[PDB]
């Protein structure tokens, strides 16, 4: 009947150490907020600091940014729909196209150096440029990808297990789901018609094309199959981006808040002081306050940084998409049996670093 | 001989525990996830003893992945306690490892080490999946060096 | 490759080989190299003492035919 | 003589039992294009070896809530029963020839409940009492469907004699004649077995392990090789009824080759279910027994009765 | 542009119960899902044979610091102090003193490897490319201090790993 | 005889590997009541393979087939009573 | 190595049966590949040592150690640093 | 790739598919690992005239 999801098992003070690191400083802390679609994280800071500064990135960083985002969009499905089922109980569609992750996993090897937290996407463009060759890779990749998703409905949607399991399962009316705050797949799904990216176009996502996969009834099944057409429509936008890589640099032409070229750092004086600076304090951020807010592969994600106008942020309160979704934990279970909880959970991809902090 | 067979006898042990695991998990941030890509077919664990029978009680080593936060503290303990020995802790990642990223602040023990006995520690944020299976490796062959049964005979 | 488990496989069909040939096997043995005399009903039982009793080594299981009778 | 004969087929048993946790983790890993387990042993022929020794080398811990009198009477009730369920198996000639065999291997199967039953009163912890409860629930609700198909399916074969098996089923396999029944006898041992998607105590999430929530290594061998074992022969038990073989008396050889290989076969179907379904939810186990495979069953034994008299087609049960 | 998901409408003719009453006896899409499966079992498998078989990497890859040396032999680091500013874990410590022949020289330089994030933060700070992240992950441990690097541990790394990571900024300084 | 030899090495293999595994290291009720009244309808015709051999099996049909619609009645009126919903 | 196969198992190894004193038969680990062929195993590029020498220096370690952890070849932390706050070291002899 | 004839065909069947045209393993498809030179562009504003910060 009554339902209350107790947190802070995980809780760490983020943005209590935010205030004391710089803005390149705090840009790890994003990474590890959700620890499933991690790049997305650093697209919601990264365009948050450099609308407060004024500074648009080049058209070659934001085209990677879509390419990431969806990286990270064909990730996090994968970890919603496969644990989801795991949730329910089936552990062999969760490992098949586990699998296929460490695909782009090593893609993320090639780019940013590290696996999981990239620190790639920065204040400013992205840090580093696409290693030679991998682009065809990611091709090699996404030819294929659509068969093993092929294999994941077949396996999922038609079964009758897993219908008569989670549809008709955790439903809510779309003026409720509204009203509570939820977002991205809590609403998309739950009949309500709304999408960042279509109606809030930041970054390149315009100039792309893809579909927005809204439901009829909006259950933990609808939010499934949801999840699976986005999948469907993150290839379509990783088609589009790849095809339309530009000629262009990664980063910003300003030192001040980009650093300067390893072979400009040991041959020009200005260039020496640039990095030095920013690698001391990092840079000066005018004042003010923003909520750039951009759709995780979760739902929205958005950060409401002030700037006292110092080099490091005065306070960055990070939008916890889940943090409204795991609200509804309480309705979504009530009427409902102790099964269907976790699939509430499942269907909802709860990820104990958002809404934790 | 004497010291033969009871060395014949620690090798007998020996051999079934180090490759035959139960880990039971208790990851808590993004230092499980990449453990987990260890259950993905790339890097196979259940090829060598370790498995789903899950089940803390039925359980021979712990892995602690992620971030400690002090309510998580206790909690966590208990779970220890409850495991039965041979029970050993693995300390996966920066975060539990000392703390890491998160060193200074106020919701987490800097460490794994001032609430249970770790056994093993893996570096990395996260370590790489295939690491921990080095990881898992050495603390297999730190098993193999352990002389239970003999040093019972110098009893 | 799939045949790994072919092994896994194999000994298992050894294992399940012992029952079938022992048991088999030990009829024979017990039986003289025949199979014990089932008896689902009374007929089936006395006819077992019938022979028991004849053979006058108490087995039912060896048999005297028309070398025994003139 | 006797003795030799039954560790003859006890142990074998055994031994296979301790194996298939092998092939739960290999074949399973090689459908989720994982590996199993490969590196201990050649080809992973030791690791049943390792996991059944630190089960009796690791500490077997008795929860002080826990009723000692209750928390070793179960498994011996569990295991043993497995194992004495084997003496009526018709391997060429049986162990055991009990007229009633077949009520003979119902009957006991009843009495598996009280093994989990016991254990969850044992173990005394408010989750883990109502995992067991409704837990026994279920294998109850699943005997009736399996008396019912038993009794429509032996209707057509005879008397209760697990011997006549093989003589009913002579030239075609009795599955050709009960299909319908086949199926509907097939979930019913999925579910009595505790196995996906009826694993329910066991599953490895669902009750973390159901029966084995606090019941940790020493004891547990004798309560999770015993669920293990009701698998291999409860789909032996198919194989006589539906899948009967061949056996010529001079060369009771095929029939050992034939029935093992269809045995074999149908527990890898029995992995391979596992590794393809999820879990029914509890209600979900009702709605299918009580009122689909409850009102099915009940016809199909209507027809079943009838047919061997519409064809004047009664079976002699001597 | 968007589009609906489960909108599909059941078709009441003679021909659509048909199939929907034979999938619901005759299970079909649970023997389709069993398909898939066994399907899969006859695929070969991708398990990496670990130690022998080892996961592929990038020349960009970060973990194990390990401060390097000049041609000439002496060490990078010239004590700049950028790795310990931009440090977002603080888990370097670097003092630094004047050495006997002039320049810089740290008389201390402990990386708390379990405070360390392995961001690759370090490597673009200092110009002199002293400290870098190598291609270690194979340095798990059993005690909590041998964790805690210090400078003569980092020169040791250095000198271990060197002709290996020598190779890696050598195909990676252009992206950079 | 050899039935109770069987069970009783079986209980001695049990007891002898479980001493080596100790030393050497209302919807709740509905389900029963109504399992309970089904399996005792169920003995009534477990005798069913031998009954029908009986040499008046045409009196055999019309009462071996009455159970059955009986077990069906006794169900139909529980499903449609609720009953089988069980109380949630 | 083999490129026939599928990438990752494509290039592999087994280690020495005696590698510095201590052998490895039965005690197979991941870290005894030197700096040399740290690369070409883990296809981090295509050109084994063998066919690519890494470049020659004094002070690269002459034979690459593995795991030290649990040997008597341990590291311990230790302050690298010089203590600064000398004492008085009073003089001796008379009294006041 | 690897497997058999009769092996591919059992699977083409049990999975409705054909998964010999694409499959979820590299095997020759992969770029090399080691490329030539990536010789990168220039900002936008490199230039040496009329460049000032004031704009
Ligand atoms: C059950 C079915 C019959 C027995 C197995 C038949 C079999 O494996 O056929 C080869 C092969 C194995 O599967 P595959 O996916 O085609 O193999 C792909 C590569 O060729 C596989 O490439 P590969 O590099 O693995 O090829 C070499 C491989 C070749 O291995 C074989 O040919 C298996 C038999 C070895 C003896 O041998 C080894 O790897 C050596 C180690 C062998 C391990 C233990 C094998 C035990 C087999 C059963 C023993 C008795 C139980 O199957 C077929 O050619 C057709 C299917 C089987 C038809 C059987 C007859 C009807
Ligand atoms: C002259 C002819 C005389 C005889 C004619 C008899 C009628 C015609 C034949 C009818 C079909 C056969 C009998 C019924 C079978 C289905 C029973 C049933 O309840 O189905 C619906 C049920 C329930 O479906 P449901 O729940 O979606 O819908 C039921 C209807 N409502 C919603 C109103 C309750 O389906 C199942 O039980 C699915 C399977 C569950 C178990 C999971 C594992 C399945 C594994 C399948 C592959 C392996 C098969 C192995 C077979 C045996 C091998 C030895
Ligand atoms: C060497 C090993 C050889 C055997 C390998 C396994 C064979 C069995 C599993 C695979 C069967 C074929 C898979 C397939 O195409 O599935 C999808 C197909 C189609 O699934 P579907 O859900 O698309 O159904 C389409 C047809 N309508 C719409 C009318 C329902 O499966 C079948 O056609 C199954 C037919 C037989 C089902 C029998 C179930 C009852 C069995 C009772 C006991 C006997
Ligand atoms: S060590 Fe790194 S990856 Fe692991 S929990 Fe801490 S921040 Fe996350
Ligand atoms: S990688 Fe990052 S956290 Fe680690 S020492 Fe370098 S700058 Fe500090
Ligand atoms: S940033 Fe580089 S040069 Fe500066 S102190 Fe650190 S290691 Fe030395």
């Amino acid at each position: 009947r009554k339902c209350d999801p107790h947190i802070g098992l995980l809780h760490r003070g983020t943005e209590k150490l935010i205030e004391y690191k710089t803005y390149l400083q705090a840009l790890p802390y994003f990474d590890r907020l959700d620890y499933v679609s991690m790049m997305c994280n650093e697209q919601a800071y990264s365009l948050a600091v450099e609308k407060l500064l004024n500074i648009q990135p080049p058209p070659r960083a934001q085209w990677i940014r879509v390419l990431f985002g969806e990286i990270t969009r064909l990730l996090n499905h994968i970890m919603a729909v496969t644990t989801h089922a795991l949730d329910i109980g089936a552990m062999t569609p969760f490992f098949w196209m586990f699998e296929e992750r460490e695909k782009m996993f090593e893609f993320y090897e090639r780019v940013s150096g590290a696996r999981m937290h990239a620190a790639y996407i920065r204040p400013g463009g992205v840090h580093q440029d696409l290693p030679l060759g991998l682009l065809d890779d990611i091709y090699e990749f996404s030819k294929n990808f659509s068969f093993r998703i092929d294999e994941l409905e077949e396996m999922l949607t038609n079964n009758r297990i897993w219908r008569n399991r989670t549809v008709d399962i955790g439903v809510v009316t779309a003026e409720d789901a509204l009203n509570y705050g939820f977002s991205g797949v809590m609403l998309r799904g739950s009949g309500i018609q709304w999408d960042l990216r279509k109606t809030q176009p930041y970054d390149v996502y315009d100039q792309v094309e893809f579909d927005v996969p809204i439901g009829s009834r909006g259950d933990c099944y609808d939010r499934y199959l949801c999840r699976v057409e986005e999948m469907r429509q993150s290839l379509r936008i990783i088609s589009q981006c790849l095809n339309k890589m530009p000629p262009g640099e990664i980063k910003v032409d300003d030192a001040k808040v980009s650093p300067p070229k390893r072979a400009e750092m040991k041959t020009s004086m200005e260039s020496l002081i640039h990095h030095f600076k920013l690698y001391t304090e990092g840079y000066q951020v005018p004042p003010g306050a923003t909520y750039t807010a951009i759709e995780a592969p979760k739902g929205e994600f958005g950060v409401y940084l002030v700037s006292d106008g110092s080099s490091r942020p005065y306070r960055c309160k990070i939008k916890a998409p889940g943090f409204a979704h795991l609200a509804g934990l309480d309705k979504m279970s009530k009427g409902h049996m102790l099964a269907d909880v976790v699939a509430i959970i499942g269907t909802q991809d709860i990820v104990f670093g958002e809404v934790d902090r | 001989r004497g010291e033969y067979v009871v060395a014949k006898l620690d090798d007998l042990v020996n051999w079934a525990r180090r490759s035959s695991l139960w880990p039971m998990t208790f990851g808590l941030a993004c230092c499980a996830v990449e453990m987990m890509h260890m259950a993905a077919p790339r890097y196979d664990m259940d090829r060598f003893g370790v498995v789903f029978r899950a089940s803390p009680r039925q359980s021979d080593v712990m892995i602690v992945a992620g971030t400690l936060t002090n309510k998580m503290a206790p909690a966590l303990r208990k779970v220890y306690d409850q495991m039965p020995e041979p029970r050993y802790v693995v300390s996966m990642g920066s975060c539990a490892n000392g703390g890491g990223y998160y060193h200074y602040s106020y919701s987490v023990v800097r460490g794994c080490d001032r609430i249970v006995p770790v056994d093993i520690y893996v570096p990395g944020c996260p370590p790489t999946a295939e690491a921990l299976l080095y990881g898992i490796l050495q603390l297999q062959r730190k098993i193999k060096r352990e002389k239970r049964l003999r040093i019972w005979y110098r009893r | 490759m799939w045949f790994e488990i072919l092994p896994g496989i194999a000994v298992m069909a050894a294992c399940l080989f012992i029952p079938g040939m022992a048991t088999a096997h030990i009829h024979k043995f017990t039986n003289g190299g025949k199979e014990k005399r089932v008896a689902h009903f009374s007929y089936q039982w006395n006819l077992m003492e019938r022979d028991r009793c004849i053979s006058g080594v108490n087995r039912y299981h060896v048999t005297k035919g028309l070398e025994n009778i003139d | 003589m006797f003795m030799i004969n039954i560790l003859s087929l006890i142990i074998p048993i055994l031994l296979a039992v301790a194996f298939l946790t092998l092939v739960e983790r290999k074949v399973l890993g090689y459908m989720q294009l994982r590996k199993g387990p490969n590196v201990v042993g050649p080809y992973g022929l030791l690791q049943p070896i390792a996991d059944a020794l630190k089960l009796v080398t690791k500490e077997p811990l008795r929860p002080g809530t826990s009723s000692i009198s209750m928390f070793i009477i179960a498994p011996i009730l569990g295991l043993s029963l497995a194992l004495t369920m084997w003496v009526p198996l018709p391997m060429p000639y049986p162990l055991i020839n009990m007229n009633l065999g077949v009520l003979f291997m119902l009957a006991m199967s009843s009495l598996a409940v009280y093994s989990i039953l016991w254990s969850g009163w044992a173990s005394n912890s408010k989750y883990a009492l109502i995992g067991a409860l409704r837990a026994v629930a279920q294998t109850i609700s699943y005997e009736v469907t399996l008396a019912i198909i038993l009794l429509s399916v032996l209707l057509m074969n005879g008397s209760y004699t697990l011997s006549t098996l093989i003589t009913t089923q002579e030239h075609i396999w009795m599955i050709f004649t009960s299909w319908p029944l086949a199926m509907m006898w097939f979930i019913s041992t999925l579910a009595e077995t505790n196995r996906a998607p009826f694993d329910l105590t066991e599953g490895e999430s669902e009750l973390v392990s159901g029966f084995n929530v606090e019941y940790a290594a020493g004891p547990f061998a004798m309560f999770f090789m015993a669920e293990y074992a009701n698998i291999i022969m409860m789909n032996a038990f198919t194989a006589i009824l539906f899948l009967g073989a061949s056996h010529d008396p001079h060369t009771p050889e095929l029939y050992t080759i034939n029935f093992v290989l269809k045995t074999l076969a149908l527990t890898i179907t029995f992995l391979w279910i596992r590794a393809s379904y999820p879990r029914f939810r509890y209600d979900q186990l009702m709605h299918l027994l009580w009122k689909s495979f409850l009102p099915l069953t009940l016809a199909l034994c209507m027809w079943h009765i009838s047919l061997p008299i519409m064809t004047a087609s009664i079976p002699p049960q001597s | 542009t968007y589009k609906f998901v489960n909108m599909r409408e059941p078709s009441m003719d003679m021909k659509s119960v048909t199939d929907r009453a034979a999938q619901t006896l005759l299970w079909t899409e649970l023997v389709r899902g069993l398909g898939m499966t066994l399907s899969y079992l006859f695929r070969e498998p991708a398990t990496i044979n670990y130690p022998f078989e080892k996961g592929p990497l990038s020349p960009r890859f970060r973990g194990e610091h390990a401060l390097r040396r000049y041609p000439s032999g002496e060490e990078r680091c010239i004590a700049c102090k950028l790795c310990e500013a931009v440090c977002p874990a603080q888990a370097i410590t670097i003092e630094a003193e004047p050495r006997a022949d002039g320049s810089r020289r740290t008389t201390r330089y402990d990386i708390d490897m379990t405070k360390c994030i392995y961001c690759g933060f370090c490597q673009e700070a200092c110009p002199v490319d002293a400290i870098v992240e190598g291609p270690n992950f194979e340095f798990s441990t059993e005690t909590h201090e041998e964790l805690l690097y210090n400078k003569e541990k980092l020169l040791n790394n250095g000198d271990k790993w060197e002709a290996e990571i020598a190779a890696n900024i050598q195909a990676d300084y252009l992206y950079r | 005889m050899n039935i109770m030899l069987t069970l009783l090495t079986n209980v001695t293999l049990a007891s002898l590997l479980v001493l080596i595994a100790f030393w050497l290291p209302m919807k709740f009720f509905l389900v029963a009541i109504t399992f309970l009244l089904f399996d005792l309808e169920i003995a009534l015709l477990l005798p069913l393979p031998w009954a029908s051999q009986t040499n008046n099996l045409k009196t055999m049909l019309t009462m071996a087939l009455f159970l059955l619609i009986l077990l069906a009645a006794s169900l139909a009126y529980e499903w449609t009573q609720k009953g089988l919903e069980w109380a949630e | 190595e083999d490129n026939k196969q599928f990438f990752g198992r494509h290039r592999w190894v087994i280690y020495t049966t005696e590698m510095n004193g201590r052998d490895t038969f039965w005690d197979v680990d991941g870290s005894m590949v030197p700096p040399e062929w740290h690369r070409w195993l883990h296809c981090m590029t295509d050109d084994p040592p063998t066919t690519k020498p890494p470049t020659a220096r004094k002070y690269i370690w002459t034979n690459h150690k593995f795991n030290v952890s649990g040997t008597p070849q341990q590291y311990v932390p230790y302050s690298t640093t010089r203590k600064k706050i000398q004492e008085w070291v009073p003089p001796s002899t008379p009294y006041k | 790739a690897s497997a058999t004839r009769v092996i591919q065909l059992l699977r083409n069947w049990a999975s409705g598919r054909d998964l010999q045209a694409k499959l979820q393993l590299r095997y020759q498809e992969i770029s090399k690992r080691t490329q030539p030179p990536p010789k990168l562009p220039v900002g936008p504003s490199h230039k040496l005239s009329n460049n000032y910060y004031c704009t």
